[PDB]
């Protein structure tokens, strides 16, 4: 049996074998797989192959399905999100469905149907690894999901040919990965700080003799690493203007290139104090050979970074807890690799050491897989 | 043949050698009278460390030229460091060559698009679009390659190939709409 982190932009699958969890790489060798389904006139792609031809086929490549699951077409947030997604969303008796062109025809899919397709792939990734069919699974969802959202996610599993042993919360999955429930004795308060996959979630749990309870959730559904890339992009757009009196912002090809280079630079700045950027002939034949210090990156994001403590404070208050009552702090999500994020959080917890040794993209599936093994 | 005089400590050793030899052969000829393995020899000529791969005559070495020999007990560390740079320079260069071959093939399609048009035919806007994005993908691959010197010149020329093919495709699209 397997645990699957069904994520908003990427998903991850783990399997507990020989007394240990293995996180499973897909065909391209990647331990996470884009939650993307693309439709063409000939076929249907899922995962990396879908994300790879997105610029090619943008209005027929579906993603972010998790933001629709259990929602009403009416929801302000849905109507708002629709203006940004290139694919369509139509109303089916109050319910949202994504709408695309598939093999020449117009087809529409419930958010859960798109998720069942991502799940099938995560299933197949594991099966491919085990050489044996996979029938049982634990699948995770955000703590704030309601019973409707949970059920839809379960149905997605069911359609994908999975018996969903249980739907558990992502923060809970993460705490499990770190063995926090096995820290025996008095109840423990755990703060899960999950910054990744285009969302930011802070969760507070209490564990008592291995029983989990969610005390409070807070965060920002539209804050993630892309915000940080954007500040870097705009910074460099400005730099080009101060250096060549030209504004590249309208040339989509140039922005795409600078954006992509900025994404790379950001990751490099997580482990180095400076990054170099080189884009040959960026705009009107003008090369762009420059660089950026971690310090300057932090400055450009100073407000965004600081602001992640606001949901931390809201979550504490709503749990009726002072920072000092938190026994365990857990870092999950790709963006928690940013040093300035880690520092801001530790400092806010007066120096307390963070649980972070587990790959932040994998901790959730890791916890899911542990649980799946227990439940089977 | 030529006489090279290598100082090692206070002892000078004279080595008769052909001026076409590499510094590596000179080092090998030195192992005898000095006891130092060739891989462990640092040879200094005119205040410059000489790579074993470099050749004497090209390097200025003449009859009666003076050099200094220094033993390096940490040569292996230095060999692996150098191999690492060489390997990285090669990988980047080959990465650009592979892209260059893909650019040839996409350019093959652009040129065929031009011919078709010139010859009274019509190419579907969709096919022009596809090749533009296939080309953008190759551009993005190029931007990913860290390079300096000749390898960067290589990278930049492939970028220019790509941008030219795209400018053409753009011209075709405009012509047909």
């Amino acid at each position: 049996a397997v645990g699957i982190d069904l994520g908003t932009t990427y998903s991850c699958v783990g399997v507990f074998q020989h007394g240990k969890v293995e996180i499973i790489a897909n065909d391209q060798g990647n331990r996470t797989t884009p939650s993307y389904v693309a439709f063409t006139d000939t076929e249907r792609l899922i995962g990396d192959a879908a994300k790879n031809q997105v610029a090619m086929n943008p209005t027929n490549t579906v993603f972010d399905a998790k933001r629709l699951i259990g929602r009403r077409f009416d929801d302000a947030v849905v109507q708002s999100d629709m203006k940004h997604w290139p694919f369509m969303v139509v109303n089916d008796a109050g319910r949202p469905k994504v709408q695309v062109e598939y093999k020449g025809e117009t087809k529409s899919f419930y958010p859960e149907e798109v998720s069942s397709m991502v799940l099938t792939k995560m299933k197949e990734i594991a099966e491919a690894y085990l050489g044996k069919t996979v029938t049982n699974a634990v699948v995770t969802v955000p703590a704030y999901f309601n019973d409707s959202q949970r059920q839809a996610t379960k149905d997605a599993g069911t359609i994908a040919g999975l018996n969903v042993l249980r739907i558990i919360n992502e923060p809970t999955a993460a705490a499990i990965a770190y063995g926090l429930d096995k820290k025996v004795g008095a109840e423990r308060n755990v703060l899960i700080f999950d910054l990744g996959g285009g969302t930011f979630d802070v969760s507070i749990l209490t564990i008592e003799d291995g029983i989990f309870e969610v005390k409070s959730t807070a965060g920002d559904t539209h804050l993630g690493g892309e915000d940080f890339d954007n500040r870097m992009v705009n910074h460099f757009i400005a730099e080009f203007k101060r250096k060549h009196k030209k504004d590249i912002s309208e040339n989509k090809r140039a922005v795409r290139r600078l954006r992509t280079a900025c994404e790379r630079a950001k990751r490099t700045l997580s482990s180095s104090t400076q990054a170099s950027i080189e884009i040959d002939s960026l705009y009107e034949g003008i090369d762009f050979y420059t660089s950026i210090t971690r310090a300057r990156f932090e400055e450009l994001n100073a407000d965004l970074f600081r602001g992640t403590l606001d949901p931390v404070e809201k979550a504490l208050r709503d749990a009726k807890l002072d920072k000092s009552q938190i026994h365990d702090i857990v870092l999950v999500g790709g963006s928690t690799r940013i040093p300035k994020i880690q520092k801001l959080l530790q400092d806010f917890f007066n120096g307390k050491e963070l649980n972070k040794s587990i790959n932040p993209d994998e901790a959730v599936a890791y916890g899911a897989a542990v649980q799946a093994a227990i439940l089977s | 043949m030529i006489r090279v005089r290598i100082k090692y400590g206070a002892v000078y050793h004279e080595i008769n050698i052909s001026p076409q030899a590499s510094f590596g052969e000179l080092k090998k000829m030195l192992t005898g009278p000095t006891g130092i393995h060739h891989q462990d020899q640092k040879l200094m000529y005119k205040d410059k460390e000489r790579d074993s791969k470099a050749f004497l005559d090209v390097s200025g070495v003449k009859d009666k030229s003076k050099m200094v020999l220094i033993e390096d007990p940490l040569s292996q560390e230095k060999r692996f460091l150098e191999m690492r740079k060489i390997a990285k320079t090669e990988k980047a260069s080959k990465a650009i060559s592979d892209i260059s071959l893909e650019v040839d093939r996409l350019g093959g399609r652009v040129s065929a698009f031009e011919m078709v048009t010139k010859k009274g035919g019509k190419i579907a806007e969709k096919d022009l679009v596809t090749v533009i994005e296939l080309l953008m993908n190759e551009l993005i691959k190029l931007d990913a390659i860290v390079a300096e010197g000749d390898v960067k010149l290589q990278r930049k020329m492939q970028v220019k190939r790509v941008q030219n093919y795209v400018e053409t495709l753009d011209a075709l699209k405009v012509k047909n709409s």
